[PDB]
RNA sequence: GGAGGGCAAGUCAUGGUGCCAGCAGCCGCGGUAAUUCCAGCUCCAAUA
RNA sequence: GAGGUGAAAUUC
RNA sequence: GACGAUCAGAUACCGUC
RNA sequence: CGAGGAA
RNA sequence: ACCA
RNA sequence: UCCCU
RNA sequence: GGUGGUGGUGCAUGGCCGUUC
RNA sequence: GAACCUGCGGCUUAAUUUGACUCAACACGGG
RNA sequence: GCACGCGCGUUAC
RNA sequence: CACCGCCCGUCGCUUGUAGUAACGAAUGGUCUGGUGAACCUUCUGGACUGCGACAGCAAUGUUGCGGAAAAAUAAGUAAACCCUACCAUUUGGAACAACAAGAAGUCGUAA
RNA sequence: GCCCAGUGCUCUGAAUGUCAAAGUGAAGAAAUUCAACCAAGCGCGGGUAAACGGCGGGAGUAACUAUGACUCUCUUAAGGUAGCCAAAUGCCUCGUCAUCUAAUUAGUGACG
RNA sequence: GCCAGUGAAAUA
RNA sequence: GGCUGGGGCGGCAC
RNA sequence: CCUAAG
RNA sequence: AGAACAAAAGGGUAAAAGC
RNA sequence: GCUUGUGGCAGUCAAGCGUUCAUAGCGACAUUGCUUUUUGAUUCUUCGAU
RNA sequence: GACCGUCGUGAGACAGGUUA
RNA sequence: GCCCGGAUAGCUCAGUCGGUAGAGCAGGGGAUUGAAAAUCCCCGUGUCCUUGGUUCGAUUCCGAGUCCGGGCACC
RNA sequence: GCCCGGAUAGCUCAGUCGGUAGAGCAGGGGAUUGAAAAUCCCCGUGUCCUUGGUUCGAUUCCGAGUCCGGGCACC
RNA sequence: GCCCGGAUAGCUCAGUCGGUAGAGCAGGGGAUUGAAAAUCCCCGUGUCCUUGGUUCGAUUCCGAGUCCGGGCACCA
């Protein structure tokens, strides 16, 4: 008996609201922290719209065979979008592209936070 | 008329009545009757002028030694008021014919040398000087008043007015300041 | 092995009978030299030279004495009466 | 005066003198002591032999290398000779057992600086000078 | 001094006087010893006459008390009081506890104490002069008091004290230094080795001293 | 070692020789040449102690036209 | 009172002799009092006595203590002058005066004590023999 | 038969080799820029 | 207490 | 040679015989 | 962490 | 540099 | 001040 | 066959700087 | 000695640029 | 980059 | 390349070397005691043969004389061989051992 | 050569502990039974082996390899010294290498 | 003296 | 002393 | 071996 | 009934023979 | 003197060797035996001669 | 009978070695 | 001739109550040096001697042969 | 084949009475040195051989066994 | 089997003719120190083996018990 965060419907509501322009309605906005929010506020990019639609893609399209279309995207710096849920997103580190299933969790975190860019430190001498 | 110290204490006092510290002293010059110890003085320039040091203001600055904690003449005027204040309620006597007296009693007679040839530690029968004598004996009274100091309510002003006090007694059991004393000439006899 | 130095073991003397708590401690030895008759006439030779008797002495022991326990009312006034407890090695009241 | 005696009846005692202290010289006490008789040539310049392996030395102190040598079997002497093989390739041209004519290296005892034990130097291959080999215009069999 | 000079203490001694012939009333003599000397409780006494025998000769008023029926145990006599709401502030101390067992005798009361009595009531008083002896007490202190008052024989507790006797004026000489003796028993010699434990003593009868030792 | 060798001169790319362009003349002509490119009274004129080293001409293309 | 012993004879104008013998090594010191014929010892006072550390059995301040302690006792015999007979191990050995030496007779001066002649009877040998050591003796 | 010195003659910015192959009468050359190795060139010496 | 050492130690 | 000590080691430089 | 060892 |  | 460096 | 090169030799070197001071 | 800081070593790492090593390396290459 | 080993320091009992 | 410099020995290791004395053998030479070919000489010996006289004129025959081969003989020169001693010149020999040289082997530190 | 602890021997020695007979004291009414002191001896101290006799054992421990002058050790007086051998002492042993033989469980020369 | 008596324990 | 695959040395089912 | 391991 | 009943081993023993 | 373990000696079965083939020549395992110059048990005969 | 080693205090004892 | 024993890389050498194969030196690639020794990481290389058995598998646990390797051999 | 003796930290060896376990050496980390030794401070270490049994508790006390050692086997 | 001595701090041992428990060393804390010693101060723990009686009390005095140490004498 497990629920999620802010209901996953009332922001799909939310973000494709009357106004589904920007990425982040000004609704999502409320929903950020504030360095979150400082970003899309202030300057958020474009490829980030058409990186959007290519995870839309990919959810829709495959069937319910659960096996979605690897997304593969540099940009790190994106901030996980309500929609972008569900999709298996390759994001890259440094050597390669990295696979993440979207949870419902990981929104208003960066989606670097899950590309693991280094390995960390096994030991002995 | 005569300035009292801290308003309330008169020079004359006191005498120094052996003739060893006479000159080695303050309490003494008419330029030494000060009312406040304070007085960013030239002393420590040429070879001796350390003596012209109105004995208090040498006990404040030996006194505001410890690190972090010091370097604030300020304060320390104060701890040494107020400690002046308390020996009086108790003795009421010109605390300055106490502190005085604890100066002459506090400086060790003699110490022994560490003269050591080749790995052997020995050591000779050694006479302190009067200047080093006087040094000795506030570096050491107040060296001793942080002992108990430390982690205790009791106060420096407290700490150092109790001890200035059996520092004149020559309490053997009452003054970190005078088991030194003691001490050093013992085992600087057993050295001799 | 633990005995308990007085308990009522019944017994008598009698000019009493019945029972009576009774201090009981273990028989000592006694000293004998110069009456004995064993010496009386165990002294000898015969006599320019000697040897001994027949059994004197060397044999085999068996590593354990025994307990001369030495029971003794006070009420019945008499008789420090003797028992016998044999194991050793033991000792008095512990326990 | 000095040591020697300045007589003209002396003349006996400054010889004996001389034929006597003469003996420390060694180049004297050397041919005069049928030395070079004993050695392995027997006095003579060269000698012929029989390769009985070729075996390899090592440079003395301040140099390092693998010389090239021919142990021999001398003929009538019959000793095992310790001979060097000249410049570069030579050790190439002695194939073991073939007839070698050895000669020593300057003044017949130290070797040259660099050789540690060996005495003789490889000349003829089969009868057939090395340097003849060595230059193909030459010769080669 | 335990020697030939006893009968010179008796004998010798026994028509001094200080005047003239020798009077005309009657005699009275003695001799004098005391009790164990050692610390009136734990062992000095125990029961035999000698005798001996006498009584008083002046007051005899000695030590019996304890609680509310110990006063009866000394109203148709004469004793000292122990007191009730004392034990627990004042009934032993020094000047205390003698008080009630300071008198001249000894003591005759009976027992309770509980667990105070190593430096206080049953305590501070022992050599002192009482401290617990044997006077009977069950059915009170006057039976008993045959041991502390008259006849006697001669109980001697307490500190020093005791008695003696044997004829009137002049009758004894080897029997008046032995009846000195004779009045003498069970604080003469006693069980297990007990034939002499002083130093000294006094004795005479009115005339003038006796052993000069 | 041993299979070592000669290891250098196997190694060695062989050079030809310049096939002589003329001839090298051998007798008292050989002799006079060289009396004249060194003793010949134009060299002993210059100082003694300026002239050059009979093989200062390495080869060299360059300082031998210079000097010629 | 006391009952001293020096002869029956005082007078603070009669000088009473007493022969004071001092062997001065440089392991330990001796002091020593005697009649002026040498034949019955008095006092006998030796650093040994005076102190714990067996190198200290020498000392300036064992002299002094063992000096002045026969002062004292000297008082009481009565004597007042003392003859100074001073050595030092002559024999085949360092013929110089040890060191608690000049401090011994220093003590016996200023705790009063008259002086007497003054000898020095460290015996020298006429021959010699074979010293410490040996052909080269103490090395290092 | 040589061209570092002794011992007359290269200050070639030559190619190969890299303490290896080898030189060297004795000093000493050689371990990646060798004036002594291998070889080219040019030189020197005595010259049938 | 000697003796002995820088100190001591077996030694007396 | 026997011993003490000194040394990481001492049958050595010191010391007792 | 309660004033800090050899340095 | 050590001494204080 | 020349011990230590 | 050049450009350019935070690529290699500080023991190939300038220049500069540290140390002996 | 303590927790942080920063440099050097080490060990990891796709990679952890490299110089420097007794004062005359290590908050020094203005790192 | 961290099991750790060093060296300036910052804050403090 | 300058005391973090030089440097010594034990043992070990690496690469090697066969000396001096003795003995063995080879060649040559000498001594000792014997065996002794051959030949000069010697005393023999006398086939064969020359002469003279006698048996016949002759072949032949007897004897006297002379030369003379083989054989045999003694003393001698003395080859070879053997034995007994000694010299000279060469050459030989081994595991373990030994010697030689070298080093930032190993342990210490002598100088 | 080194061992005096062991067994023996042997010296004035040890400030002290046993240690018999007579002799002494104490106690009983004595018989008798308790006492204290008490020669030697003993035990304590020293010397003593051309006196009896003795004379160890395991761990580590580089400059292929095996190796011990090295040190670590636990240890009883001392821990086999010169010298000397398969020997008339050596177990395995017919020891291993030579040497003498056609051939050697013999000889001899070596080596530990 | 003792009924008073303290102290480490009272005597003529 | 004994018991003992005969006695013995050994072991103790003395 | 058990004063209780009677 | 695998525990416990001093102690060897076996018997025995459960409202007990154990606690 | 028995007995024969242990010794020695033969024997059956045939998996194996024997390069191709079990037996020419040998044979694991397993199993039946003979032997009384080993040795071991045993104590019958003989210390009141071997 | 007599050496030695080795065990034993001794007497002797060695399936040790040596000789008549 | 019977009684134990080792067989393992290029040569000398260890193995839970089997299941995996190792250092050392040779050795080539480095780090290192001025270059080199020394040293520290790395490579590599094999039925763990041939047969038969036991097991799921044996280099190992078994059984025989096998080679070289210490202890036993008229009277 | 019989009778003995051990085994404890990485190594050489102490200790216990039934409760605890140690030392020296090694070693790890700093300090001195220019760098190594030496030396100076700091530090960690134990199935007390395996094994069942007793006991409330066993390295320790019994019973069996493995290993490494030494000692007998005579007539 | 008798006859002497002891039992004390962790160690080795003093110790009123009945009133306190003390050395020396070890151990520890500190100063000093190239290293280690030696130095130099300051501490740490006690049924005084056990059980009773003497005494106001007792390490002490006496009896008894266990233990260890000494000694001396026999042993069929």
């Amino acid at each position: 008996f497990t629920f999620r965060g802010k209901g996953l419907e009332e922001l799909t509501a939310l973000a494709s609201g009357s106004n589904s322009e920007k990425l982040i309605s000004d609704e999502l906005a409320a929903l950020f922290d504030a360095k979150t929010r400082r970003r899309v506020k202030r300057g958020i990019s474009e490829k980030y719209a058409k990186f959007v639609n290519k995870v839309r893609r990919s959810k829709e399209k495959c069937p319910a065979g659960e096996k979605p279309v690897p997304v593969k995207t540099h940009y790190r710096s994106m901030i996980v979008i309500p929609e972008l849920v569900g999709g298996i997103v390759g994001v890259y580190n440094g050597k390669e592209f990295v696979n993440v299933e979207v949870k419902f969790d990981m929104i208003g975190k960066y989606l670097a936070e899950f590309a693991m860019t280094y390995k960390p430190t096994t030991h002995g001498k | 008329t005569q300035p009292k110290l801290f308003g309330k204490w008169n020079y004359d006092e006191v005498k120094i009545q052996d003739p060893c510290f006479q000159n080695y002293i303050a309490c003494t010059t008419t330029k030494s009757q000060v009312f406040v110890p304070h007085t960013a003085g030239r002393y420590q320039v040429k070879k001796f002028r350390k003596t012209q040091c109105p004995i208090v203001e040498r006990l404040i600055g030996t006194l505001m030694f410890h690190g972090r904690n010091a370097g604030k003449k300020a304060l320390c005027i104060k701890v040494v008021k107020n400690a002046f204040e308390i020996i009086h309620l108790v003795t009421g006597r010109n605390p300055l014919e106490v502190f005085v007296g604890a100066v002459q009693n506090a400086g060790p007679r003699e110490d022994s040398t560490r003269i050591g040839t080749a790995g052997v530690v020995r050591k000779q029968a050694v006479d302190v000087a009067p200047m080093r004598r006087v040094n000795l004996a506030i570096y050491f009274i107040i060296k001793g008043c942080r002992e108990s100091a430390f982690k205790s309510m009791r106060s420096i002003a407290e700490t150092l007015a109790d001890e200035i006090i059996n520092a004149e007694k020559n309490n053997t059991q009452s003054s970190w300041a005078i088991r030194k004393k003691d001490e050093i000439e013992k085992v600087a006899k057993g050295n001799r | 092995v633990n005995v308990p130095k007085t308990r009522k073991t019944y017994c008598k003397g009698k000019t009493c009978r019945k029972h009576t708590q009774h201090k009981v401690t273990q028989y000592k030895a006694g000293k004998a030299s110069l009456f004995a008759q064993g010496k009386r006439r165990y002294d000898r030779k015969q006599s320019g030279f000697g040897g001994q008797t027949k059994p004197v002495f060397h044999k085999k022991a068996k590593t354990t004495k025994k307990v001369v326990l030495r029971l003794e009312c006070v009420k019945c006034k008499t008789r420090a009466q003797l028992t016998l407890k044999r194991c050793k090695h033991f000792e008095l009241g512990g326990e | 005066g000095v040591g020697k005696p300045r007589g003209i009846r002396a003349g006996r005692k400054l010889a004996r003198h001389r034929k006597d202290q003469r003996w420390a010289d060694n180049d004297f006490n050397k041919r005069l002591l049928g030395s070079r008789w004993r050695n392995p040539f027997m006095g003579a310049s060269h000698a012929k032999g029989l390769v009985t392996e070729k075996i390899g030395i090592e440079s003395k102190q301040p140099n390092s290398a693998v010389r090239k040598c021919v142990r021999v079997l001398l003929r009538k002497n019959s000793k095992k000779i310790a001979a060097f093989v000249p410049m570069d390739g030579c050790l190439n041209f002695l194939a073991e057992n073939d007839e070698v004519l050895v000669a020593g290296l300057g003044r017949q005892g130290h070797a040259v600086g660099d050789i540690p034990g060996v005495r003789f130097k490889v000349v003829c291959v089969k009868g057939i000078s090395l340097l003849a080999l060595f230059k193909g215009k030459k010769e080669k069999r | 001094i335990t020697s030939s000079q006893v009968r010179e203490h008796v004998k010798e001694l026994l028509k001094y006087s200080n005047e003239t012939k020798k009077r005309n009333f009657l005699e009275t003599v003695e001799l004098q010893v005391g009790l164990k000397n050692y610390d009136p409780q734990r062992d000095k006494r125990f029961s035999g006459s000698l005798k001996l025998p006498n009584c008083p000769r002046p007051n005899m008023s000695i030590c019996i008390f304890g609680d509310a029926f110990d006063v009866d145990r000394a109203k148709s006599c004469g004793v000292d009081a122990m007191s009730v709401d004392d034990l627990k502030k004042l009934n032993k101390n020094k000047k205390l506890i003698k008080k009630l067992s300071k008198k001249y005798n000894a003591f005759i009361a009976s027992e309770v104490l509980i667990k105070q009595v190593p430096r206080l009531l049953g305590p501070q008083l022992s050599k002192a002069g009482k401290f617990p002896t044997p006077v009977s007490h069950n059915d009170d202190l006057y039976g008993k008091v045959t041991d502390v008052r008259s006849t006697i024989k001669f109980q001697l507790k307490k500190v020093l004290c005791l008695a003696v006797a044997v004829g009137n004026v002049e009758m004894e000489e080897d029997v008046l230094v032995n009846q000195i003796l004779m009045s003498v028993n069970f604080f003469v010699s006693l069980l297990k080795k007990n034939w002499q434990n002083v130093g000294s003593l006094v004795v005479k009868s009115s005339m003038g001293p006796a052993f000069r030792l | 070692t041993l299979a070592k060798a000669g290891k250098v001169r196997k190694q060695t790319p062989k050079v030809e020789k310049k096939d002589k362009p003329r001839k090298t003349p051998k007798g008292r002509s050989y002799k006079r040449i060289l009396y004249n490119r060194r003793y010949a009274p134009h060299i002993l004129a210059t100082d003694p102690k300026k002239r050059k080293s009979p093989n200062w001409h390495a080869g060299k293309k360059e300082k031998m036209d210079a000097a010629a | 009172e006391v009952i001293s012993y020096g002869p029956p004879n005082v007078g603070a104008n009669e000088n009473v002799f007493g022969v004071c013998h001092i062997m001065a090594t440089w392991n330990d010191t001796f002091i020593h009092v005697t009649d002026l014929s040498g034949r019955e010892t008095l006092v006998r006072v030796t650093g040994g006595m005076k102190v714990k550390a067996d190198r200290e059995e020498s000392s300036p301040y064992a002299a002094m203590q063992a000096a002045i302690d026969v002062v004292n006792r000297c008082k009481e015999l009565k004597i007042n002058a003392l003859h100074i007979k001073l050595r030092a191990k002559g024999g085949v050995e360092t013929k110089q005066p040890g060191p608690g030496a000049q401090s011994a007779l220093r003590a016996l001066a200023r705790s009063g004590m008259k002086i007497g002649r003054i000898e020095d009877v460290t015996p020298i040998p006429t021959d010699s023999t074979r010293r410490e050591g040996g052909r080269r003796g103490r090395r290092l």
